[PDB]
C-alpha cells in the first residue's frame, strides 16, 4: 500500500495472508468470506507468463495477522488448503479479466477478535454502492513504495468513471473490472502495489453498518503515479461463479 | 502488472500447523 | 449472518479513526 497507514487492531478482520511453504514467503493477500472459504485473485496462484502455478500443498493461510513477519502466537490461526478454484474464464493471457479464485480451508476456523469474515455483495448494495466518487478501503502488506511495511497498511480510495478508466491505460478494460484512486489534481495520493493482490477492497453499508467486499486487489502499472489507477476485480460481477463454487463443494 | 518482498518472517511453530 | 461487523468497532458501537470519511462519500 502506498501512502496508506498502520492499521488499527482487529481493523480489518477479515484480512488474511496467502504464504509460501518454502520459500517462506508472503504471496498475496485474501480475505475471510465463512468460516471455510477465502476468496482471492486467481494470478495469485496461477500465472503462467511468471512461471506460477501453485497447488494446495505449496500454501498456507494465515488468518488474524497484524504483523507482517512475526509469528503472532496466540492470535493468528494458519490453516492448509483442502481445495483451490480459479474461475475457467479468468483470462491470464491478455488482461486478468475475470481474476478471481475462491479456496476451501482443511478445517473450519474458529473466530476471534481478530478474524471474522466480510459480506458479499447482493444486486442492491452493489448497485447503491459502486459509483464513481465513493471510497472504498484497501489492505495489505505489500510494497510501500514502486520497503515492505513490518504491520497492515490501509488507505481509503474513490471509486473512479469507467471512460475516465478507459483511457488512463492501454490495456483492453473489462465489465469485470473497475479503477479506483485520487486524480493527479485531487491533492491525495494512495494505491494497493505488488503484494497487495488477491486482497480486499471493501466498503461500509450505509444501510446496516456492514462492511461488503465489492472489489479484489488485481493490477496496475506501476504504483500512485499520476493519471494511472488500480484495478480491482468486481466481486458482485462474479458472485454467480462464487455462489456456485459453493453450493457444489 | 499482477499486484513477495522477502523481507524475512519468524519461522511458525510445528504445534501451529 | 454476523458478516461484515467487527467484534472490536461495531459490535461495540466504536469507529475506527477513518470510517467517517467513506460515509462522507456517499453522498
Amino acid at each position: 500500500i502506498v501512502e496508506g497507514s498502520d492499521a488499527e487492531i482487529g481493523m480489518s478482520p477479515w484480512q488474511v495472508m496467502l504464504f509460501r511453504k518454502s520459500p517462506q514467503e508472503l504471496l498475496c493477500g485474501a480475505s475471510l468470506i465463512s468460516d471455510r472459504w477465502v476468496l482471492t485473485a486467481a494470478h495469485c496462484l496461477l500465472y503462467p507468463p511468471w512461471d506460477k502455478n501453485f497447488t494446495e500443498n505449496d500454501l498456507l493461510v494465515r488468518i488474524g495477522k497484524h504483523s507482517r513477519t512475526r509469528y503472532e502466537r496466540n492470535i493468528e490461526k494458519i490453516s492448509m488448503l483442502e481445495k483451490i478454484y480459479i474461475h475457467p474464464r479468468y483470462n491470464w493471457r491478455e488482461n486478468l479479466d475475470r481474476d478471481i479464485a475462491l479456496m476451501k480451508l482443511k478445517k473450519p476456523v474458529a473466530f476471534s477478535d481478530y478474524i471474522h469474515p466480510v459480506c458479499l455483495p447482493d444486486r442492491e448494495t452493489a448497485a447503491s454502492l459502486l459509483q464513481a466518487g465513493y471510497k472504498g478501503r484497501v489492505t495489505g502488506w505489500g510494497n510501500l513504495k514502486e520497503g515492505q511495511p513490518s504491520v497492515l497498511q490501509v488507505v481509503n480510495l474513490p471509486i473512479v468513471e469507467r471512460p475516465v478508466c478507459k483511457d488512463s491505460t492501454r490495456i483492453r478494460i473489462t465489465d469485470n473490472m473497475f479503477c479506483a484512486g485520487y486524480k493527479p489534481d485531487e491533492g491525495k495520493r494512495g494505491d494497493a502495489c505488488e503484494g497487495d493482490s488477491g486482497g480486499p477492497f471493501v466498503m461500509k453499508s450505509p444501510f446496516n453498518n456492514r462492511w461488503y467486499q465489492m472489489g479484489i486487489v488485481s493490477w496496475g502499472e506501476g504504483c500512485d503515479r499520476d493519471g494511472k489507477y488500480g484495478f480491482y476485480t468486481h466481486v458482485f460481477r462474479l458472485k454467480k461463479w462464487i455462489q456456485k463454487v459453493i453450493d457444489q463443494f | 502488472x499482477p499486484x513477495g518482498g522477502g523481507g524475512d518472517y519468524e519461522p511458525i511453530p510445528e504445534e501451529a500447523a | 449472518a454476523d458478516c461484515g461487523l467487527r467484534p472490536l468497532f461495531e459490535k461495540k458501537s466504536l469507529e475506527d479513526k477513518t470510517e467517517r470519511e467513506l460515509l462522507e462519500s456517499y453522498i
